[PDB]
């Protein structure tokens, strides 16, 4: 968490991201489907 | 009172996930109407059948790490992007900064369409027999539009405005940081378009796919001396992607590579993605 | 209540009775450019009825030995309608789309299509040269309303395999389940506005994975029609016409 | 919401999309033996995953002139899996079952099966002797996994007519309506525990009442598979192996 320059891009790697959001790639549909039901009815 | 019709969200939700997912215990299902095994792949969605609804599972408190798989820890590993050959006795050498020429780091970067990163270059300069001779070098950075040097002792090496690095061969290798220098808001590796207007030809249009938002300049190198010393050099440039953001994933390359700027392949020799076996009805 | 749908945009409407679902590309809706992301200093035009409507292209006959097809968007609509006239008088361009591929077949036919949307779909050349080198013609890269057939659909004509091409927004047209695929796509580009003549953003692709088979006596002519529609389209930089 | 079902027991699961309903035999669920009805003084073993799962038997081809079939339970599972090893090391035995008979056919086929469950199904001999007398062989009474075809399905090979055999727990497999029959059976015996080698409790029976008919050109091979599963099984009296 240290930097010796005033330029913010000369620093090391920043804090960890820890998030992911897979619902935009796995299930990108309008009618949200459940698990325990038939997807086509 | 006036004309009325002049008066007249998303789906995904990100969660901070630390470790891998757990498993809750299950039981047996003996009932009709509720089925988790039947899917429909035509809806464009993936299957959502979890393993608690297929079999009977136990309670597992999972403590595995999902840290090294992020896009920062995946790209912050410096690899070779260019080799500059300098034979002294024109006296200098240039290198158009294009990292699409070496294939270890190219294929990692072709997973995505748009990337926004900072870089961290490193220049490992040796002789042709191994290195370590006490001569002094100069590495200029020539932005697009700046005059490239035209001689071993020309006036463009005065370097009053653009950056430069003086380092000997016997020092540790020089290392700088480079910001996001594109005029757009992301480096795009695939540009389906033409740079200029006009009538585009049918035979050989060498401008299809040229993205001028990625051309970042020229890297020049000489030996800081008056009389021409006689020693052959090679530099090796190592780029480390840091502070990196990526958009719009795409499939990974499966065909062998051909040109730097163009995604060519040969159609007469298309390599299959899966190596062959004897028949379909046996596994080994 | 899920197989029946109607899509009214502008003065046009599409009904369907054997649909599957509707896919939003990457979970987002097409919208106008906000003020915190705009870089031009002129006021844009927003026609909003005359350019946001379902344009129906021509039909592609699907046969036994079809190797597949691709269009470029917004290349196919630069010469049709008032969208084709606003995209020539104006230098800048921004829109979304709403795609719909119709293909019906009886209860005795079989096969499957892959209808996907590929952002920045760059066509590759087909030579074993390491520099001169072969490059695709202008009617191959920017085909227009007549599309273009693939030469090598296994690698999508870009050295990139079809088996992983389900990472893009897509649906399937399985002839025993549905007859239509609908994909709604936002504006995906690295700049807020860009030209509609040089740069085509993405490319619709329909490739038959499992081939069309039918017993003798059935109807032999199975066409594939494609009906597309811009959404939230706006233009800028008025000048004279350049096609 | 009634034609679609899934049955997950153990590590195995059965899906169906054209079912009818699920029948509990005599309105009761298989359970463990209570302490007020137990007569042994040892502790029983209850594996509960390794023995409660769907075992799939072999397939029976159904033809024009089939006179029908019968298995004995738990005879068919004394040699398959860990249920077949717990039923040999242990003298005592108690379980329920969950049966499932799959038989699919197209929209141009016709016929009907009768899938019933007969407690204490005793095979009769076929002679006009009043004492010597004919008695059925051991592979006819206790057939195993390969079953046995009826000789006289009209009297169920026991002098007892089929027309009244709907008093047992049963379903129908009518090829225009469904394709599978499911019967869940508790433990029905006069003693709390009994041996699994000498005494088979009940017998599953599949008899085609209306015959299989199909027009020319259709698929001629219609198989009948049977997938059964023990439920709430427990054993007692450990000793050496007797088959
Ligand atoms: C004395 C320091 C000289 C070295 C400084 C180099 C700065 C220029 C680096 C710009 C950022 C990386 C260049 C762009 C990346 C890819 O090669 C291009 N996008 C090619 O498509």
């Amino acid at each position: 968490n240290i930097n010796y320059y005033k330029d913010s891009y000369a620093a090391s790697a920043t804090r960890q991201d820890f998030t992911q959001d897979p619902k935009k790639f796995t299930q990108p549909v309008l009618d949200s489907i459940r698990e325990l039901s038939a997807p086509l009815n | 009172d006036p004309v009325e019709d002049i008066i007249h969200r998303a789906i995904s939700s990100a969660t901070n996930v630390e470790s891998a997912a757990n498993t809750t215990p299950s039981s047996h299902r003996l009932e009709t109407g509720r089925v988790p095994a039947l899917q429909a792949a035509e809806t464009g969605a993936t299957s959502n059948a979890t393993d608690e609804n297929m079999i009977e599972t136990r309670c597992v408190v999972n403590r595995n790490g999902v840290l090294e798989t992020t896009i920062n820890h995946f790209f912050s590993r410096s690899g070779l992007v260019g080799v500059v050959n300098l034979t002294d006795g024109t006296g200098y050498a240039t290198w158009d900064i294009d990292i699409m020429g070496f294939v270890q780091l190219r294929r990692k970067c072709e997973m995505f369409t748009y990337m926004r990163f900072n870089a961290e270059f490193t220049f490992v300069t040796t002789t042709e027999n191994g290195g370590a001779r006490p001569y002094m070098l100069q590495y200029m950075y020539v932005p697009p539009g700046a005059p490239k040097p035209t001689g071993r002792d020309a006036f463009q090496w005065q370097t009053a405005t653009n950056p430069s690095v003086f380092v000997k061969l016997t020092d540790p290798p020089a290392q700088v940081s480079v910001p996001f220098m594109s005029p757009a808001s992301a480096y795009q590796w695939f540009y389906d378009g033409y740079p200029t207007f006009g009538q585009h030809p049918e035979t050989s249009n060498t401008t299809y796919g040229l993205c001028p938002n990625n051309m970042m300049g020229t890297f020049a190198v000489r030996v800081v001396s008056r009389e021409a010393s006689q020693l052959k050099l090679q530099t090796r440039v190592y780029m480390k992607l840091k502070h990196v953001r990526a958009w719009v994933p795409r499939p990974i390359r499966s065909q062998p590579y051909l040109l730097k700027n163009f995604p060519n392949y040969d159609s007469s020799k298309i390599t299959n993605s899966a190596r062959d076996r004897s028949s379909i009805k046996q596994a080994n | 209540s899920d197989r029946v749908a109607q899509l009214t945009v502008g003065n046009s409407s599409i009904t369907t009775q054997e649909a599957a679902n509707i896919v939003l590309a990457y979970g987002e809706w097409p919208e106008y450019c906000p003020d915190t992301d705009a870089t031009a200093v002129d006021k844009p035009t927003r026609p909003d009825v005359s350019v946001n409507r379902f344009y129906t292209l021509d039909s592609k006959m699907w046969q036994e030995n079809s190797t597949g097809w691709y269009w470029k968007f917004p290349d196919v609509l630069n010469k049709t309608g008032v969208f084709g006239q606003n995209a020539q008088f104006h230098y800048l361009y921004r829109s979304g789309f709403c795609l719909h591929v119709q293909c019906n077949a009886s209860k005795f036919h079989q096969g499957a299509l892959l209808v996907a949307v590929i952002p920045e779909f760059v066509i590759a050349g087909r030579g074993s040269n390491t520099k001169e080198a072969p490059h695709p013609g202008f009617t191959t890269t920017f085909p227009g309303t007549t599309g273009a057939t693939f030469y090598d659909p296994y690698v999508l004509d870009s050295g990139v395999p079809l088996s992983q091409a389900l990472i893009y927004p897509h649906q399937w047209i399985n002839l025993r389940t549905n007859n239509c695929a609908t994909v709604i796509v936002p504006y995906i580009n690295a700049v807020p506005f860009d030209s509609a003549i040089n740069h085509s953003n993405f490319g619709l692709i329909v490739i038959p994975v499992s081939p069309l088979k039918y017993s003798s006596g059935a109807t032999t002519a199975i066409p594939i029609t494609i009906t597309i529609a811009p959404l939230n389209s706006e233009f800028g930089g008025l000048r004279q016409a350049v096609s």
